């Protein structure tokens, strides 16, 4: 398929890839407080954070 | 056949020359029957005070009124006799006069200009008839909203300083300049370090030289009861100006940021930067197939009149920005597709817009230098401004090196977080708040 | 693009055409078609005269089907009398948007 | 005329690094736009309550 | 021998794909504007006079 | 240097092209058509034709050509008078090879679809409002019509009522009778002549001969008054003169200048021009007055223009025309004919400077008298004018049947026979 075809498509998505872990990473932020994440609380000693 | 980089270098060069008074005299010779003469001079708006703010204007009026060797109207008899044309214009940094005549006449057009320049009468009788022409002339500037609303611009963009003054100034000091503050602007302004005498068409430079050594040696060449200008810059202030008329068919909307100085080399890649936004009327053939995305978008849903973009340059400062005119219920769609297309340069821009928009510079440079007026006007003012004139193959070497990367960095660097400058002429109620404008300014996702 | 199927492929082409049942409301084939952006801009094309026939052959199939019913049998649109009317029309529609395409990334 | 319309003066709400209608406020800008503007920060590492 | 606009007097007009449209030669022809109150009206359709044909570049 | 060099075709057509050594290029296609050639069945179909020059060709759809063009920053432009259109093309010098492709698609095979056709109906409203807000130009088309039966006195926009209606059959017929190759001449600035000639051969193959002949205009004396909410009168007075390209055609051109053409120094009050002196020893109020040429291929207009309040336009008028009268009775100075042969030749080498006036000149020689002429020769020319015939052209104009046209507040204009 010629739909989404060019080197224009992955130009825009070429200067977007660093600030595309503003997709995943902030995803991976985004569930620290959302959820209690149990075992990647311990990815730093800092949150000693329920008691 | 020849290409175009051969082309630049067979073009003819400017040879500059300086008398012992230190005024400067520059030619360009190109084998023709006709040319072109005048003298440019630092003179203007921006160094008059509240006192004289309609001085400068006032005395190129009178300037083909007559002078101590030729009265009245014999000026004029020697000028049409002869088949030649005399004109002049004042703006808020610079002043000129000069005669479209034959070459063979070149000796009789010098020494017109000098006698015009030095000599010229300022008598009772005809600066108060002068006072009822001007008077009536701004009348008619009122009816002009391109022209109002350029003043307002500079008017709320630099709001405590000289370069916001008008050049024909308020009304109430027309009706008050006396004979003596004209002489004093004279006597003051027009000295010769400050003038330039530049010709093009078919001169030879010799020839020039000898003729300003015989007309223009009694200039005072000193700095006698000493008026150098302590040169005071101008800053930019982030501001507003809404003038509301409901009765006026069509709105127009000026807004700039601050741009860079003359000197500044930043300003070739701002006007590639320019060409790509572009400009557009609805009397243009080409829409909605254009290039440029503001003017396909406006043809498409017929959002507006017109709009263009401009680059104002001062010697320290500038106006970088915008202009269109639109109906009333328009105003806020215009605004926010224009901010868009700022933002989306100082991210995003790709290199085949960069190289359409150096093809668009390059064409523009060679067409304005088309003829013995614009050219001689070219020299006058670019030794009053880069003190040389910059050759046509330098100008190439500088746009040959701004590619994309370049474009992103200069555009962030005077748009992006910025406060612009705001003039409005009505119908304006849907014209945005200052603060929706201001925060159109910095981007969401990037 | 066979040689020896030229006759047996076109008795399966026949036998679809009266299958599918466009015909019985009497209809032409380009009346049935899915009107996205590219056919929509067809139809503006078309002259005034190809247009009219479009609108009321249409108009009477849709009544046809609110009384479920159907034409006679002598009505029915024949198989080698359907008339293309809108195929030159989008090919040169959709022409001009791959043009537009391969401009926007070179 | 439209010539006899100009600004009224603002120097007594102006910051106090732009009172100088001299100097041409190169430097006197991007450090002067951040009064209000931590305020602004570090509200929202107030609204993490 | 020549061209209209020599002998001056009859009107032209032009179109162009990216600049403005422009009536006639000597139509604007002056010192009707030294004489006073020589004022052109706002438009409804309005146009850019100067128009890009003479930019400094 | 290599001044110009000049060319026919076997089948008609005109090439002329001079090597600069610049770096832009511009050429230039002319061609005798215009709203003279059109009658009362398709009127307005030369002005559509003038605002279609981006419309789909056979070698290049609507898109190719705008951006194709803009994509190396050039210019196309369509120029018009009753006489004749003219199609040019600038850019570049490196990039003028691929803009000579596009002029030939655009006047050699134009498809004229429906949907363009029908779309582009509306901006013939937009280009005529435009056009007329300068009341010089209505003022002008009146009087082409007031002066003329034919021929003359078809207007160079499209009337009210025909606007809506112009066919792509029209449009097809109007180019098939008079885009014909003995019609045209191709002129070109930064170009080589061997490079000019194959791009020739390259529209040859129909459009072989002379299309269509027009009719000769007929002169009428006729009237148009326009009554209207303008603050100013116009007017103009004319009578019937002389073809371009006689030795009578020169006469007039320096009786134009004795009387007036313009002004020379900015703000100035005119102190050499005899019809603005003798206007404003009576009249002291705003005012403009001038003198009007127009000369064409078969027929010629001369007179006056005045610009004026309501109340005074009588006066101007008739102060204006009685100083033709002085001149057509002796009243002339060997002084004031020597000063007028002055601006005369002086403004012929000015308008020649450009490349713009230049391409204009050469392209209007070719299709009057299909030579080109030096200006050493045409100062010369104006050198043998007599002062005999400057007073004989003034006397063709005050015994001849006169035309008029006004606009304004005509409470106080006079009528022709008055």
């Amino acid at each position: 398929l010629s739909r989404f075809l060019g080197p224009r498509y992955r130009e825009l998505a070429r200067n977007w890839i660093p600030t595309a872990s503003m997709w995943g990473a902030v995803g991976a932020v985004g569930l620290v407080w959302a959820t209690d994440w149990r075992l990647i609380l311990d990815w730093v000693p800092y949150i000693n954070g329920k008691f | 056949t020849a290409t175009y980089a051969q082309a630049l270098q067979s073009v003819p060069e400017t040879q500059v020359s300086q008398l012992d008074n230190g005024l400067r005299v520059a030619s360009e010779q190109s084998s023709q029957p006709t040319c072109t003469v005048g003298v440019w001079i630092d003179a203007g708006s921006r160094y008059e005070n509240e006192k004289n703010n309609g001085a400068g204007y006032f005395v190129e009026h009178l300037a083909f009124k007559g002078t101590k060797n030729r009265p009245g109207s014999a000026l004029e008899k020697e000028v049409e006799s002869m088949g030649a044309h005399l004109n002049a214009y004042s703006t808020r940094e610079h002043t000129a006069y000069y005669i479209k005549a034959l070459s063979k006449d070149l000796p009789k057009a010098v020494e017109l200009l000098a006698d015009i320049v030095q000599n010229c009468s300022l008598e009772d009788s005809q600066i108060e008839k002068e006072r009822d022409v001007i008077l009536q002339e701004l009348q008619e500037n009122d009816s002009s909203m391109r022209d109002v609303v350029f003043d307002y611009l500079h008017a709320t963009a630099f709001q405590g300083t000289p370069l916001a003054q008008s050049v024909e100034g308020p009304s109430e000091n027309v009706r008050k300049l006396s004979r003596a503050d004209l002489t004093e602007y004279v006597s003051q302004h027009y000295k010769a370090p400050r003038m330039v005498l530049a010709a093009a068409g078919g001169v030879e430079h010799r020839q020039l030289l000898d003729l300003a050594q015989k007309h223009f040696s009694s200039l005072s060449g000193t700095y006698v009861e000493d008026a150098v200008p302590a040169f005071t810059p101008c800053r930019f202030t982030g501001s507003e100006i809404r003038h509301r008329d409901d009765a006026l068919p069509l709105a127009h909307v000026a807004i700039a940021v601050e741009g860079p100085g003359w000197a500044n080399p930043d300003n070739v890649p701002l006007q590639v930067a320019n060409a790509i936004i572009g400009h557009y009327d609805s009397t243009y053939g080409g829409g909605t197939h254009m290039s440029s995305t503001l003017a396909s978008v406006a043809a498409t849903r017929k959002l507006c009149q017109s709009f263009q973009t401009f680059n104002i340059c001062y010697a320290e400062t500038g106006l970088l920005g915008a202009h269109f005119v639109c109906d009333n219920m328009s105003i806020d769609d215009m605004m926010f597709f224009l901010q868009g297309q700022w933002m989306r340069l100082c991210t995003s821009a790709t290199e085949s817009e960069v190289v359409r928009g150096k093809n668009i510079l390059r064409n523009a440079l060679v067409s304005h230098l088309d003829g013995t007026t614009p050219v001689c006007e070219d020299i006058g003012r670019s030794l009053l401004t880069y003190g040389r004139r910059i050759p046509l193959a330098e100008w190439e070497s500088r746009i040959a090196e701004v590619d994309a990367s370049v474009v992103r960095e200069v555009c962030s660097k005077y748009f992006y977080d910025q406060c612009p400058a705001v003039a409005g002429l009505g119908p304006i109620e849907q014209l945005p708040d200052y603060n929706r404008i201001r925060s159109g300014m910095f981007w969401l996702r990037f | 693009a066979v040689a020896a199927s030229s006759k047996w492929l076109e008795g399966i082409r026949k036998w679809y055409y009266n299958a599918a049942g466009f015909n019985k409301l009497g209809l032409m084939r380009d009346d049935t078609i899915y009107e996205d952006d590219d056919v929509k801009e067809a139809i503006r094309r078309l002259p005034e005269n190809l247009y009219n026939d479009r609108v009321f052959r249409i108009k009477r199939a849709l009544d046809l089907t609110m009384r479920q019913q159907i034409l006679p049998k002598e009505q029915w649109t024949k198989y080698e009398e359907d008339k293309f009317y809108l195929e030159p029309y989008l090919k040169e529609v959709i022409r001009e948007r791959k043009e537009r395409e391969e401009w926007a990334k070179k | 005329s439209h010539t006899d319309i100009r600004v009224p003066d603002f120097s007594d709400y102006r910051r106090a690094e732009v009172l100088d209608s001299t100097k041409s406020s190169k430097e006197s800008s991007d450090a002067r736009k951040g009064f209000s503007y931590l305020i602004t920060a570090t509200t929202t590492v107030g609204v993490a309550y | 021998m020549l061209s209209v606009a020599s002998r001056s007097g009859p009107f032209a007009p032009v179109l162009s794909a990216t600049s403005r449209g422009v009536a006639g030669a000597l139509r604007p022809l002056v010192q009707a504007a030294l004489p006073a109150t020589s004022e052109s009206p706002v438009l409804d359709a309005k146009r850019s006079f100067l128009c890009r044909e003479s930019l400094s570049g | 240097p290599q001044d110009l060099e000049f060319t026919r075709l076997p089948n008609g057509l005109v090439i002329a092209s001079l090597e600069n050594y610049a770096p832009a290029s511009r050429i230039g296609l002319f061609i005798k058509a215009g709203s003279r050639y059109e009658d009362s069945n398709n009127l307005g179909t030369s002005h559509l034709l003038r605002l279609a020059s981006s419309l789909t060709t056979k070698g290049a759809s609507s898109f190719k050509i705008t951006r194709g063009i803009e994509a190396v920053g050039g210019k196309l432009s369509v120029t018009s008078t009753r006489e004749s259109m003219a199609y040019t093309v600038e850019c570049l010098r490196d990039d003028i090879e691929i803009l000579m492709e596009f002029l030939l698609n655009v006047t050699a095979a134009p498809e004229f679809r429906r949907w363009e056709v029908a779309a582009l109906q509306s901006q013939l409203r937009i280009d005529k409002a435009v056009a007329f807000q300068n009341p010089q130009a209505q003022v002008l088309e009146n009087l082409h019509a007031a002066a003329y039966r034919n021929a003359l006195a078809n207007s160079l926009y499209c009337p009210d009522y025909r606007i809506g209606k112009v066919t792509p059959d029209q449009l097809h017929y109007y180019v098939q009778n008079h885009f014909t190759s003995a019609r045209m001449a191709l002129i070109g600035l930064g170009v080589s002549h061997p490079v000019l000639k194959q791009v020739a051969e390259r529209f040859l193959n129909m459009r072989g001969g002379l299309g269509l002949s027009g009719a000769k205009a007929k002169y009428r004396g006729g009237e148009i008054r326009d009554q209207n909410g303008d603050s100013l009168v116009h007017a103009a007075l004319v009578a019937e003169s002389a073809a371009t390209g006689s030795a009578e055609a020169n006469a007039f051109s320096v009786l134009q200048h004795v009387l007036g053409a313009g002004p020379h120094v900015k703000r100035g009050s005119n102190a050499t021009s005899s019809l603005y002196q003798a206007v404003a020893k009576g009249v002291h109020q705003p005012f403009d007055v001038s003198a009007f040429n127009a000369s064409y291929s078969d027929s010629g207009l001369f007179g006056i223009y005045t610009i004026s309040q309501a109340a005074s336009a009588g006066d101007v008028i008739k102060s204006a025309y009685d100083q033709v009268k002085a001149i057509a009775q002796g009243n002339l100075s060997n002084t004031d004919v020597q000063a007028a042969k002055n601006k005369l030749k002086a403004g012929y080498l000015m308008s020649v400077e450009s490349s713009e006036g230049f391409l204009d000149e050469v392209g209007s020689q070719a299709l009057v008298a299909g030579s080109y002429m030096q200006p050493s020769t045409v100062l010369q020319q104006i050198d043998s004018v007599a002062d005999a015939d400057v007073i004989n052209a003034a006397k063709k104009f005050v015994s001849g049947r006169k035309s008029m046209a006004a606009s304004g507040n005509l409470g106080h204009t006079p009528f022709v026979d008055e």
